[PDB]
């Protein structure tokens, strides 16, 4: 079990972890999270009580090194650092703890919720969405724009994205217009799978980190692209059958997991009614298609 | 964007643009089997390619050997109008390629757009306007080169006649569409109007018959009459 102590909180922030969170009141002593669960990446996230635009955060994996949070009252918002004096950073921890200024990482012992909704999410794979390598971690909030949509400003603040795009070249082999649009398998497999990705599960990787994004931050780049790399799938004739098995678990966690108040930015009519209803995959995502019925049957 | 009546003039500037009209690709005749089903027997068709501002026509004669042995053959033709239509801007020297390529029917735009993909700068635009191209096959020489065709074949004709050598573009655009209006309302009264007097003729090289301007204006006059007497009809007013 790891720790993320908090210098101090001198503004009133609602503060997240992964999907829970707490209201912190104005220097209210707050000095950080404990117990967080070793062995997946992690988001502590931030809405300040004065600005509920700009919702931001940090993913992290604590694995890769002793991480805390301090305010900047320059900046204007809690930064994530690293402290590289390993005892120096035992010691802020553990006096904390002993004065009892931490919260608990709140996990129930049956959930396997931030399990399954990471899985395939690995912080190699984040900092080349996010690059700033002079960090271990990764900032990310509601504004930051992605590479396509750059494409149709500033490039340091970009998220990285693989680019898809149904009416493209590489989408589409000259010779096979119809088949190859109507049918996206060429594009998934060969393109995508075997030629970006590598792996289907860096492609789920990419598929799950999207969708926390757009839950946690609402960064409707990133709804946009959870939505296109679920519709490339369900848009193939022909996909492993353990992707397909894999995809309706993930994608139960992901719809389980939202918040039922923001159903209508976040999912895209469109999409999931061809994905469920009318794609070659129609009937492969039957865990899928049964909670999104039971939960939200208007958008369909 | 689209094409509708406030951008109309557009069609007349000196920007390169093509229709392309897809109504008249898949053609069928509707039966019964001796087992007493329905099937449908394909017919000759044609892509209806226009220039409006010089009256460059560019049919593609689709004879029905192009669809034997395949499936969903109304989405298929689709992608066969947006092949050809892109094999044709290809054959252009590049100074007579299309800026832009309206489609009459929405349906066209994803194949068209997949099929130009070579050609980024070339605009593809949907129209909101309800052209009568599909009244093109009422045209006897157009129906009859469609028909007598027994291999693929492109055959270029000049829609306006030689209309540009007194009156402008726009004028002719007018004329050709009220023209197929009629024909489209009521192809027997529209023929009838533009046949009844045996002694104007159709020159060989032509479409339509030979009338003076005077003649012109009877002509569009009595097509008008035919339109609004159709409505009528339609819809008890």
């Amino acid at each position: 079990m790891n720790t993320v102590p908090f210098t101090s909180a001198p503004i009133e922030v609602t503060i997240g972890i992964d999907q829970y969170s707490f209201n912190v009141k104005e220097n209210q002593p707050f000095h950080g999270i404990k117990d967080i669960p070793i062995g997946h990446v992690h988001v502590i996230h931030f809405q300040h009580a004065d600005n509920s635009s700009m919702r931001y955060g940090y993913w992290f994996d604590c694995r890769m090194g002793n991480f805390y949070i301090q305010y900047d009252p320059k900046d204007g918002l809690y930064k994530m650092m690293e402290e590289r004096d390993g005892a120096k950073f035992e010691n802020i921890v553990h006096n904390f703890k002993e004065r009892q200024m931490m919260v608990s990482y709140p996990k129930i012992d049956e959930d396997d919720t931030w399990y399954n909704l990471t899985e395939f999410v690995q912080m190699d794979k984040i900092r080349k969405i996010v690059r700033k390598d002079e960090n271990q971690f990764s900032y990310v909030d509601s504004s930051m724009t992605t590479v396509q949509e750059n494409e149709l400003s500033d490039p340091a603040h970009s998220l990285n994205y693989t680019v898809i795009n149904f009416k493209s070249r590489e989408a589409i082999r000259p010779g096979h217009e119809m088949e190859d649009f109507l049918d996206k398998s060429y594009y998934l497999n060969t393109v995508m799978l075997q030629g970006i990705f590598k792996n289907s599960s860096n492609y789920f990787g990419e598929l799950q980190f999207a969708f926390l994004n757009a839950m946690f931050f609402g960064n409707y780049g990133s709804s946009l692209q959870w939505h296109a790399m679920i519709e490339l799938i369900c848009s193939s004739a022909t996909v492993p059958k353990h992707m397909l098995d894999k995809l309706d678990e993930i994608l139960y966690y992901q719809i389980k997991t939202l918040p039922e108040q923001y159903s209508d930015i976040l999912l895209n009519e469109r999409v999931w009614n061809i994905c469920l209803y009318s794609s070659f995959q129609k009937n492969s995502l039957h865990n899928t298609e049964k909670i999104m019925e039971n939960k939200y049957p208007e958008l369909l | 964007g689209a094409m509708n009546s406030s951008n109309y003039a557009e069609l007349f500037n000196n920007d390169i643009k093509l229709f392309v009209d897809d109504t008249n690709v898949y053609r069928v005749t509707v039966h019964k089997t001796f087992e007493g089903n329905v099937a449908t027997k394909a017919i000759n068709g044609c892509i209806f390619t226009l220039n409006p501002k010089t009256g460059h026509l560019f049919l593609k004669i689709i004879h029905t050997s192009v669809w034997a042995g395949q499936k969903r053959l109304s989405q298929l033709a689709k992608w066969k109008t947006a092949e050809e239509v892109s094999a044709l801007v290809r054959s252009l020297p590049k100074e007579e390629q299309p800026k832009q390529i309206i489609v009459t029917r929405k349906a066209m735009l994803d194949p068209l757009e997949v099929h130009m993909l070579d050609f980024p700068n070339i605009a593809i635009r949907p129209t909101e306007l309800r052209l009568p191209f599909s009244a093109a096959m009422s045209i006897d020489k157009l129906s009859d080169v469609v028909m007598k065709a027994t291999e693929p074949q492109m055959v270029l004709f000049n829609i306006y006649d030689d209309w540009l050598d007194r009156i402008s573009s726009y004028t002719a655009f007018s004329r050709l569409t009220l023209l197929l209006r009629a024909l489209k309302t009521n192809e027997e009264s529209a023929k009838m109007i533009l046949l009844s007097d045996p002694t104007i003729t159709i020159k060989s090289y032509h479409l339509w018959p030979s009338f003076t301007d005077e003649q012109w204006i009877t002509i569009e006059s009595q097509m008008r009459d035919l339109i609004l007497t159709e409505y009528g009809r339609k819809y008890n007013v």
